[PDB]
């Protein structure tokens, strides 16, 4: 049965999804982005800093972690000097970002599919209809207004969220002051009490990041009472009560590009030294193997993308140029979206799932330095039961906790008498690469600055990582990988499909750009 | 065309005559217009200079 | 009070900016104040065919339609066909003639909608444009003449994005039977938000009135005024984001990033050209090339001389300290 | 962090204000922050005996007492005694010597705490006085050289009553070892609240830059500033009022009252002597008796009339409209 599903919403843009089912199980899917703003190609001949104003608005939800990214590229490109407070507000306002997409997308995009008529039959589904009834779920009303928050952080320091573009080369435009760095610590204490640990984790964040194995977050969803009926403990149980653990397992193949510098070790960005300076770490996992992140090996294919095109480009030398997607479909290209790939060694150019997961995963990389995560939890998690649906979401719910504790930390290391912007020299020419972990995973901006105009820029974003085409090879995508295996209750309502392709996080907006 | 009628204009010997006048002192308005050009790019030391001049008669 | 909310050429930062909402918010919004929202592509829970029986019982006139908000641009490109933009099996801009025509009140939330914003600056690869305008010129995707059914143009919310305020509390007006308090200026913005300026609540009128200039970022944030030195539109922007503060906290200019002027129909303003980018363009280095609203060249100039010549000591100092 | 908060010519008004504290909200900063509300005549369990079982553990040292917050006035009369404020069978005056003296930070709240306030008006029949001023006067009860155990003067945070904010966020400061990013300013202020002016970020400086008077209270408010006929001391106050807003909405200035310089230590100004309330004191019927602060009245008169030439036609227009 080729199941067409028109649109696939909650996925913060347009996204149609094909799936061809036999015997109620996908075997293959296309994933369609279907809206295209260009913003490559408007880039172009702007003012080196307009990827400051325009990248942001390649998302609403993750344009903060748009603005990080290109404010680095700017720095790298620049060999600007980022003074400490910079980098910590930049860390600071990134993992905001995160910590309000974290709720606001598992209660308004995610969780309320956990409603579905498919589920009826459980036990648990008269309760996730109490909590995550879309407008109406006990959990979803709080958690969907608690997520604003973590970005009334991001707007005490950036003026306001979303769209500011106050992450400038040689630092942020803005100088807190004391009020605002304990109105922020406020802020997060007050959303942490109030949606991380009274209602997401029934327990402290501490409590939570003790969980170094899957047997014990079993363990801690059957602690107690508190944990059992946790947003997080139900979602647990629903999850393994519904089969949200049997698929949407996807490629296993994972890319984290990291964010978060630690402060004194990227004081004057470098694409080279970036990796040595992360917290939360790059890393890719491929082939069960852990590999440093190079940005060198990022390719971009058109071959089923509306672009023109006849070779993977490394985003430096990056096109966008459009194709008219009936010509393109005429071609066989289905989608908006670019088909990012990695060259990992011995595997050739292969598709890499971008994510909470991949940062997990990447967290549980050995040889981690003193400021960097170190969490071995996913690494247990996805050899014991491996990606799933229910993985990938507690692997997105898990950065609450600590990215949270990160934030509390940065607001504490704040010197409030310290610079907060080392004016930069204006280059007429440049190369830059900024990366960071947005929400939704590894997102990634190549800029060349040529006679003080943008020559170039490349945005790859995580949701095109996972959501991008087949590549010249036919190889699936992550979230069609995904996809594929999926069990189809009812064609009608092809709910797990939205599981598979929402617990993605994908933002279709940022996917095509 | 009304272009044309300007290059018309510029043939009229009295225009001529203006217009070759102006082109000779062309020097005198590029130099007052470069001394205005200095006195708005130093505008602002002029101001600073009538600040410490006031704040003078203000001690 | 049905609510139909779609998005174009979109980055749904609208929608997340409408998601902060306070007093209303949000949920509130949704449920308390009886606003149905039929759909909307990052909220709705209908996907497929069930999301586009939706939409098709609103096009069709099969069920009512009191709200149209949209939210992002119209993607006309390529050729016309609006197909870089096709949304539930047609092209978005379809929908949004379908749904227009059947809606009471037609809200274009965002300058992508309003105006046709960012992805409307050259070279516009998508041929985005906004609802009833593009840029400053009127009629956009829907004409000038458009009326929704209640008789009102598109109602725009401008922003990059707007506000939750400014499409909330015009949700309640409506909701509350206050829809004839909503005045509207000449390009549909409500004039409640939109009278002011940014510059209206601004932390550094002071050292604006003085003439004081922020000159760096970061620390040199902590006193100035960003209009000469970076750029700032705030007098030449009207919004009340320092009347209503972002977040409940505060606002660009207040934390020290210039206003780029996101309500104005041009924006981004020169389209983001070299040297326009946290710059003040200058004639003959000192002078502003665009001056506030409603002011000369010449009398905002012998005024600011004035006015550098009249400076506190404080305007000159540091005011926004740790 | 043991906090002790005492009441003497108080109204509770900084009590209820830091009652509307948001981020931190009142509950949280008791709980959350490790600040033990030790005591606090308004929120205290503990009455007659086992409260004053309290005040004499921190008054002996018996039980560490690391802030002593203290509200409303030292009340000295009568003749010294200050019986006109007997509390928990002291002279209120007493607790205050002991308490401060024992305190490792003593924090005045609102104006009567800080410098006397309104009950100091002439003729001050409670023998009112601030902890550590009268008026501005340095000294008040405490003397001029008063210091906590942590070496601090009283902290004064003044307002009438003063903003949650500018008391909740010194005490996050302190609960989050950020004591030592306080700064004090002359008045033993909060500089990071008191560097700025009421005027700062109000909503009318515009007008105020262009010497555009509110004429008229009520709808004469939606143009205009309110000081040149309405007494506004938001140019001669310091205080965060504009930028950091009272109930998250509003401020003085911003509704349409004139700012009646309740963080300065001569509040109420004047006395509110007859034909000082609500009224701008001139000279000659054009000159402000009082100009902002740093100015002198010859450059503000002239900047005045330059601004007033110049002024554009929205500076004379509603701006605050429906
Ligand atoms: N998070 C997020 Fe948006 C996506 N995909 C970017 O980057
Ligand atoms: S917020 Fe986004 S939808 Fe358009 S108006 Fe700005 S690019
Ligand atoms: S007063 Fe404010 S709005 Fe801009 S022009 Fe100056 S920073
Ligand atoms: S850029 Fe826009 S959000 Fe307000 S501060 Fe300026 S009008
Ligand atoms: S609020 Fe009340 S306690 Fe004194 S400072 Fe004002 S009269
Ligand atoms: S600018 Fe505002 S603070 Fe008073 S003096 Fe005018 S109303
Ligand atoms: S009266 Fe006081 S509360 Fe603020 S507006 Fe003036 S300083
Ligand atoms: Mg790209
Ligand atoms: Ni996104």
């Amino acid at each position: 049965l080729d199941l067409f599903v028109s649109p696939l919403g909650r996925v913060e843009g347009d996204l149609d999804v094909r799936v061809t089912i036999n015997d109620g199980v996908v075997t293959s899917a296309w994933t369609e982005a279907a809206m295209f703003r260009g913003f490559e190609i408007i880039l172009r001949g702007k003012d080196p800093q307009a990827g400051l104003i325009v990248c942001p608005r390649i998302c609403g939800i993750c344009g903060g972690s748009h603005l990080y990214k290109s404010a680095y590229a700017l720095d790298t490109a620049w060999r600007t000097h980022m003074p400490p407070n910079a980098t910590l507000i930049r860390n600071i306002c990134q993992a905001c970002e995160t910590l309000q997409s974290i709720p606001r997308y598992f209660y308004a995009l995610f969780a309320i599919d956990l409603t579905n008529k498919n589920y009826a039959k459980s036990k648990l589904y008269d309760e996730a209809v109490r909590r995550f009834a879309p407008y109406v779920g006990t959990s979803y009303q709080p958690g969907v207004v608690l997520s604003a928050k973590p970005v009334e952080v991001y707007a005490i320091f950036g003026g306001q969220w979303p769209x500011s573009s106050f992450m400038v080369p040689g630092g942020v435009m803005s100088a807190p002051t004391l009020s605002d760095v304990t109105r922020a610590i406020a802020i997060l204490e007050h959303w942490n009490d109030n949606w991380l640990e009274k209602q997401w984790l029934g327990c402290s964040v501490d409590r939570w990041l003790e969980n170094k194995t899957w047997n014990d977050v079993l363990a801690w969803v059957d602690e107690n009472e508190s944990q059992y009926n946790s947003d997080c403990g139900f979602f647990i149980r629903y999850c393994l009560d519904v089969g949200l653990d049997k698929y949407g397992q996807g490629v296993g193949n994972y890319l984290a590009t990291g964010t978060y510098f630690e402060p004194s070790l990227y004081e004057n960005p470098t694409i080279e030294g970036r990796n040595a300076a992360l917290i939360g770490r790059s890393g890719v996992f491929a082939d069960g193997r852990y590999f440093e992140f190079d940005q060198a090996n990022v390719t971009e294919d058109v071959t089923h993308s509306f672009y023109e095109g006849n070779r993977p480009l490394h985003p430096f030398e990056g096109e966008t140029i459009p194709v008219n997607p009936e010509d393109g479909r005429r071609q066989g290209k289905y989608s908006w979206a670019k088909s990012p790939r990695y060259a990992v060694p011995g595997l050739g150019n292969v598709p890499l799932e971008t994510g909470p997961l991949a940062r997990r995963m990447a967290a549980s990389a050995p040889d981690a330095e003193t400021h960097q995560d170190d969490d071995p939890l996913f690494a247990d998690i996805y050899n014991a039961i491996g990606p799933s649906v229910m993985v990938r979401q507690l692997a997105r719910m898990h950065e609450g906790p600590k990215y949270y504790k990160w934030v509390r930390q940065w607001l504490d290391d704040l010197e409030l008498k310290e610079s907060f912007y080392t004016k930069p020299v204006e280059y007429a020419e440049g190369k830059g690469f900024g990366s960071t972990e947005a929400a939704r995973g590894a997102l990634s901006d190549w800029i060349v600055i040529e006679d003080s105009k943008i020559k170039n820029y490349q945005v790859v974003t995580p949701t095109a990582w996972n959501i991008g085409p087949r590549d010249a090879s036919e190889v699936l995508g992550p979230i069609e990988q995904a996809l594929v295996g999926s069990p189809i209750v009812d064609a009608e309502d092809p709910v797990e499909l939205g599981h598979v392709a929402r617990s993605f996080d994908s933002c279709l907006v940022c996917t095509v750009h | 065309s009304p272009v044309d009628g300007i290059r018309r204009r510029l043939d009229d010997p009295q225009v001529a005559e203006a217009l070759n006048s102006l082109l000779d002192h062309a020097d005198l308005l590029a130099v007052l217009v470069k001394g205005l050009d200095g006195f708005v790019r130093r505008g602002d030391d002029i101001a600073n200079n009538l600040t410490s001049a006031i704040g003078e008669l203000k001690a | 009070a049905s609510v139909l909310w779609f998005q174009g050429g979109a980055c749904s930062g609208n929608t997340m900016s409408f998601l902060n909402a306070d007093e209303p918010n949000v949920v509130d919004l949704i449920v308390d104040f009886g606003l149905d929202l039929l759909w909307h592509p990052s909220l709705g829970l209908e996907l497929g065919n069930n999301a586009q029986k939706v939409f098709w019982d609103c096009a069709k006139g099969e069920r009512p339609l009191d709200i149209f908000v949209f939210e992002g641009t119209v993607i006309e490109a390529p050729n016309g066909t609006g197909q870089m933009d096709m949304f539930a099996g047609r092209p978005m801009k379809d929908w949004v003639t379908d749904l227009a025509g059947a809606a009471q009140i037609v809200v274009a939330i965002g300058d992508c909608a309003c105006f046709g914003g960012i992805p409307a600056m050259e070279p516009n690869p998508s041929g985005s444009t906004g609802l009833q305008f593009h840029k400053r010129e009127k009629g956009g995707f829907l004409g000038p003449d458009f009326r929704s059914k209640m008789g009102l143009p598109v109602i725009n919310v401008p922003g990059c994005p707007a506000h939750p305020d400014w499409i909330t509390q015009i949700l309640v007006a409506l909701a509350t039977g206050r829809a004839g308090d909503i005045t509207l200026d000449d390009l549909h913005r409500p004039e409640t938000f939109f009278k002011t300026f940014t510059q209206t609540g601004c932390t550094r009128v002071q050292f604006f009135e003085y003439k004081q200039s922020t000159l760096s970022f970061g620390e040199g944030t902590r006193t100035g005024c960003l209009f000469y030195e970076f750029g700032c539109r705030g007098p030449m922007t009207h919004s009340p984001c320092n009347r209503i503060l972002w977040n409940r906290q505060s606002s660009k200019t207040r934390a020290g990033m210039p206003c780029l002027g996101c309500t104005e129909p041009e924006f981004p303003h020169f389209d983001l050209a070299p040297g326009t980018v946290f710059k003040t363009q200058k004639v003959s280095g000192m002078i502003p090339k665009e001056v506030p609203e409603g002011t000369d060249h010449l009398t905002y100039m012998g005024l600011a001389a004035a006015a550098r010549i009249a400076a506190p000591q404080w305007s000159k100092e540091d005011m926004f300290v740790v």
